[PDB]
């Protein structure tokens, strides 16, 4: 249907799942986090 | 050629050279080992084989004490 | 911290025996089985949705919940294909807010149990998604024909049911798409699974033990009765005879297979398309016919002319027939079981054997 | 002990009956008890083949016997055919071309058919009429009598103050190689064969009694044939129904009262006309009592991973046996607590016990909580027992004769080839010409050297 | 029904020959001839020539 | 440890027509071949067990369950009880008209539950394998097919093998089983 027939909704801790680090100011590359921020805010 | 009717002794090489050591010390009465016919096998005078049967196990247990 | 005081004594010689017998009798229980002379859904595309949540890794069971759940699903696939041959199973692990069709809807236990032996080794990361799992199960179960009681079994553990959309429009759709969803729950009662179960048509249950969870999966093995909604059609069926290599392969038809195969000399044909199948029963891969050997209709005839109850009486009670009519043995216990129609005599071993396996009274045949 | 040590080998009724005279065998099958008793010993292939060919008067060719078996099993097939042939069941006849016909020995075949169907003899059962007998004996009291008498013999071997053996049986124990009398003012000792006899199963012990009893049956005017027919007549009898004696010779009376001394048969009086075949006499069979449990007595030794034996049985005999292969710490009126020390097993092999006796002893008396394990013993303990016996048994002795320092090398392989020719080769050399031949078979090659 | 009930009530009164009646040996020889691989009940089957 | 359960289709109408045929082969040699097979099975090993059932037209009565003439003793007692049981069964008999074709589903049901209880008798050391011989000589009624498949699937689950010697006529349900 789609990539997963939908996406992963922002459950909670979309800022604190792998917080500020795709390893503060660390790397930022996690797909769930950027898509959940794109939906959420 | 030189027909000797000794007794074959089959072991593992550790006890083979333990028998060689024990025969060099002459702890069963005579130089009871004739020659060394293999990497494994030994020859022994037939009548000291019973004192061998006791004292080899007894002296191996005595070597692990000092 | 003082459980040691649970052992009392009156004469202390058989009184410790009485306390041990009370404990050993209170550590066991009997099942609750229901009978019905009602329509059942006998062609049955069931579709199993397992959690792969974070709460699958919790150790409430003796191994973690993933391992016990998966072991009883291996037993479930075994007994369901042992009892309903026409039907099919498909397995979705629901993991990380997304749903994954782990094993497609097929009708042989080898692929499913192989996939469960694989799925022991998984990770169980993230929160589940009931939306996407019911969406994949709906997407496959739209276009099965209308006489199939299309059923989903959600073995569901966690509490945060992290959907990506609204899951009351799914329940309205699945209400209109005449599917039936039943949820077996772990550790709690969740309102959304309760609404889903009571509205789609299914049944919701929560788990105490190993034994209670086995009783629930055994309850979902049997074909559940139909609503006033499901279509009562007449599916066209095919009954292919077995065909060996005709007369020492005198003008045979050497084929490979039809779903790493060798050279098939003979076997099962199809009466619609004249293809080559090794195993029967198999839905026709290129026609849409369903192929039946017809003991596979006779393997599930006991649901239609079912058993009755045994009149259970423990006491001595007028028994002029001392021996078991089942297997010709004495009744050395105080449980005597007497049938309804013939009213012969049976013991406990004949009770469990007749009501679980043989599925008929030996008296009423005579 | 310049030979090898006394390894107690049970014959299992094949090496006994295979190795006799065929006239003795053709007399031996003259009672249906012996035909059933040799029948049940057979492997299952030979079993089914005798029951196939039983109702038949024609010598079937060799092709059908080789052609009754699927292809994969020919390695496990020729043993059954050869065992039927050597035991004088299949005597070979000829179809009138060249097909070697095979036919069952009509004495053996006729008496098996008497064992299955009606017969012309009467199994030596008799009763004039004697009803409920004066002091009729009860079945658990027959069990008690068996336990009492055979444990008295076992205590006599152990050397208790319960030495109720009546000195013909002690002479039998000295004659079979078990209790050696030395310095004849009456110490009866135990040979190492006696220690290996103790740790054995009860049907294996009784059948070893009957084998070494009939090994010296040339002494008291005994014949092997009638005694073995009476043994196989005992072990195919029933505890309940009662027998009579009328129809037996006087040497049979002497053997039956000697057998009463064994405890295998409960008499009432010496001049009586009745015997009760005891529960020891029925389970007389060349076989194994089990690996987890015994029909005689349920197992009682719990062997935990602590090398820890929990014996739930009060008996001075079995306490002495557990004292043989272990060392014992606690004794309660229900239980004995023992520990299997390395030094305890090394004492149990200094007196001479190969530790398959020990492991099978513990498997025989395995307690019913120790069951429901598929390896009924903990394999750490069992493999440790085997490693202890392999530390104790590290010398292998052989009397030989030396050939050393030959003058050439062609005569080296010539002497080696003549040794291989007459089957007297023992050990060879490749480099330094150091050969070992059999010393008893050396004089052949020695006189060959004086002939070249 | 009545004829067969009469004949089998008369039949199962006198009973048990065990040595004599059961097998003639020629029938057993013909049975071994049949179950040999070139006779009846050995259908020349399980060939499957590929 | 093995368990042969012979089932002999004692149709009195069929063997009555066979005994009025004045052939060589009557019911006496049938039940005698049954007993020689039974004594052979008990004879092959000490631990073997035997049970012999006789399907009559209206009842599944079991047949089974010193040495005067030279047999082994328990073989003699088993042969005596099988002989006396068929003499009590077939001679003292009845006559009805609506139900005259023989049955096989009920005797197989008794055999299945008998093997169940005798497998509960087995202790943990040993394990019982089992089979059911069916010696059929009559024509099976079609009317119990609904029943008959069920006992086959019970023998499918309980891992009991089924063998069949049919005497006169082929039988599709029994070769099916
Ligand atoms: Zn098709
Ligand atoms: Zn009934
Ligand atoms: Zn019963």
């Amino acid at each position: 249907x789609x990539x997963x027939x939908x996406x992963x909704x922002x459950x909670x801790x979309x800022x604190x799942x792998x917080x500020x680090x795709x390893x503060x100011x660390x790397x930022x590359x996690x797909s769930d986090i950027i898509e959940s921020i794109f939906r959420t805010y | 050629v030189n027909v000797l009717k000794g007794v074959l002794i089959e072991c593992d090489p550790a006890m083979k050279q333990f028998l060689l050591y024990l025969d060099e010390s002459n702890a069963l009465g005579k130089k009871f080992i004739i020659q060394d016919i293999d990497d494994t096998h030994v020859f022994v005078i037939a009548e000291l084989v019973n004192v061998l049967q006791e004292r080899v196990g007894e002296l191996m247990d005595q070597n692990a004490f000092s | 911290x003082x459980x040691x005081x649970x052992x009392x004594x009156x004469x202390x010689x058989x009184x410790x025996x009485x306390x041990x017998x009370x404990x050993x009798x209170x550590x066991x229980x009997x099942x609750x089985x229901x009978x019905g002379q009602v329509r059942l859904g006998m062609m049955r595309h069931l579709y199993v949705v397992v959690d792969g949540s974070r709460t699958m890794e919790d150790q409430d069971l003796k191994p973690n919940r993933l391992t016990c759940t998966l072991k009883l699903l291996e037993y479930f696939v075994e007994e369901y294909f042992d009892q309903n041959p026409i039907s099919q199973i498909g397995i979705i692990v629901t993991k990380s807010k997304r749903a994954e069709k782990l094993t497609e809807l097929s009708g042989n236990p080898r692929k499913h149990i192989t996939s469960l032996k694989k799925a022991v080794d998984m990770t169980c990361h993230g929160e589940p998604s009931l939306y996407n799992s019911l969406s994949i199960a709906m997407q496959t179960l739209k276009h099965m024909p209308g006489h199939t009681s299309r059923e989903v079994l959600i073995i569901f553990s966690s509490l945060t049911t992290c959907d990506p959309s609204n899951i009351y429009d799914l329940i309205k759709t699945l209400k209109a798409a005449k599917i039936r969803v039943s949820v077996i729950g772990l550790s709690a009662e969740v309102r959304v699974c309760t609404v889903l179960a009571r509205e789609t048509g299914g049944t919701y249950h929560v788990i105490l033990d190993e034994s209670h969870y086995k009783e629930l999966l055994t309850h979902h093995v049997s074909p559940p009765p139909a609503s006033s909604s499901s279509e009562c059609s007449l599916i066209r069926m095919g009954f292919p005879q077995h065909t060996i290599x005709x007369x020492x392969x005198x003008x045979x038809x050497x084929x490979x297979x039809x779903x790493x195969x060798x050279x098939x000399x003979g076997g099962y044909f199809c009466p619609q398309c004249r293809a080559k199948y090794c195993e029967l029963p198999v839905e026709c891969k290129i026609c849409g016919l369903t192929l039946v050997s017809a003991p596979h209709l006779a393997r599930s005839y006991h649901h239609l002319f079912p058993l009755d109850a045994f009149q259970e009486i423990p006491l001595e009670e007028y028994n002029g027939e001392r021996f078991c009519y089942g297997c010709q043995g004495e009744l050395k216990d105080q449980h005597v079981y007497v049938c309804a129609v013939c009213q012969n005599v049976f013991c406990v071993d004949c009770d469990v054997f007749v009501h679980d396996s043989l599925h008929c009274c030996p008296g009423c045949i005579h | 002990r310049g030979l090898n040590r006394v390894h107690l080998q049970c014959r299992n009724l094949q090496e006994f009956l295979g190795g006799l005279s065929p006239g003795v065998l053709d007399r031996l099958y003259g009672h249906p008890a012996t035909c059933l008793a040799v029948f049940r010993e057979l492997p299952s292939l030979a079993k089914n083949w005798v029951m196939r060919m039983l109702f038949l008067e024609q010598p079937l060719p060799q092709a059908a016997v080789a052609l009754w078996v699927k292809k994969e099993f020919s390695k496990a097939q020729e043993e059954s055919t050869g065992l039927l042939s050597g035991l004088r069941i299949w005597h070979t006849q000829l179809l009138p071309g060249g097909l070697q016909g095979l036919i069952l020995n009509p004495i053996f075949r006729q008496n098996l058919r008497i064992a299955l169907l009606g017969g012309g003899k009467a199994w030596s059962d008799d009763t004039s009429q004697l009803g409920p007998d004066k002091h009729a004996r009860d079945v658990p009291s027959l069990d008690k009598y068996a336990e009492e008498r055979w444990e008295v013999v076992l205590h006599f071997m152990v050397g208790s103050p319960s030495a109720a053996v009546s000195q013909d049986l002690a002479q039998l124990l000295s004659q079979a190689g078990l209790m050696k009398s030395t310095e004849p003012g009456e110490p009866p000792c135990i040979t190492s064969a006696g220690f290996q006899f103790l740790l054995l199963d009860t049907p294996a012990q009784l059948w070893y009694f009957m084998l070494q009893y009939l090994q010296t049956a040339q002494s008291r005017g005994m014949d092997l044939v009638e005694i073995l027919s009476f043994l196989f007549q005992l072990s195919f009898s029933t505890l309940g129904k009662d027998y009579s004696v009328e129809g037996m010779s006087d040497s049979l009376l002497n053997f039956l009262q000697h057998l009463r001394e064994f405890g295998l048969v409960f008499q009432r009086k010496r001049k009586s006309r009745r015997y009760y075949p005891t529960r020891l006499a029925i389970n007389l069979s060349s076989g194994v009592s089990g690996a987890g449990g015994t029909v005689h007595q349920p197992g009682f030794i719990v062997v935990e991973t602590n090398y820890r034996l929990y014996a739930y049985t009060e008996s001075e005999l079995q306490i002495a046996l557990i004292a043989l292969f272990s060392e014992m710490l606690y004794r309660f009126p229900n239980m004995v607590v023992a520990q299997v020390t390395r030094e305890s097993v090394q004492q149990a092999i200094a007196s001479g016990i190969t530790a398959q006796q020990i492991i099978h002893f513990l498997r025989t008396r395995a307690h019913p909580v120790m069951l429901k394990q598929t390896p009924v013993l903990p394999p750490t303990i069992t493999d440790q027992i085997r490693l202890w016996e392999l530390e104790r048994d590290r010398l292998r002795f052989t009397e030989g004769v030396l050939y050393n320092q030959f003058l050439s090398q062609v005569d080296f392989e010539l002497l080696l080839a003549h040794a291989r020719e007459l089957g007297v080769l023992v050990f060879e050399n490749s480099a330094k010409r150091l050969m070992v031949v059999t010393p008893a078979g050396h004089s052949d090659v020695k006189r060959f050297w004086k002939r070249q | 029904i009545i004829n067969s009930f009469q004949s089998i009530r008369q039949e199962m009164e006198a009973y048990t020959p065990k040595l004599t009646q059961v097998l003639s040996s020629s029938a057993a020889s013909s049975t071994i001839t049949a179950l040999s691989p070139g006779g009846a009940l050995m259908q020349x089957x399980x060939x499957x020539x590929x | 440890l093995n368990l042969l359960v012979i089932v002999v289709d004692a149709n009195p109408i069929w063997w009555g027509k066979q005994a009025l045929k004045e052939s060589q082969f009557t019911l006496s040699k049938c039940i005698d071949a049954v007993m020689v097979l039974g004594n052979s099975h008990l004879f092959m090993n000490r631990s073997n067990k035997l049970a012999v059932i006789a399907s009559h037209i209206q009842e599944s009565r079991f047949l089974y369950p010193g040495s005067k003439d030279g047999k082994y003793e328990l073989l003699t007692s088993a042969n005596e009880v099988i002989v006396e049981e068929i003499k009590d069964l077939m001679t003292k008999s009845d006559i009805k008209g609506q139900h005259t074709e023989t049955l096989l589903a009920g005797s197989l049901a008794k055999a299945l539950c008998y093997i169940h209880r005798m497998n509960k008798e087995v202790k943990d050391n040993q394990e019982m394998k089992s089979r059911i011989l069916v010696i059929k000589a009559a024509e099976d009624s079609a009317l119990q097919y609904m029943n008959f498949m069920n006992v086959i699937f019970a023998a499918q689950k309980q891992n009991i093998l089924i063998d069949a010697c049919v005497l006169d006529s082929d039988s599709g349900l029994l070769q099916q089983a």
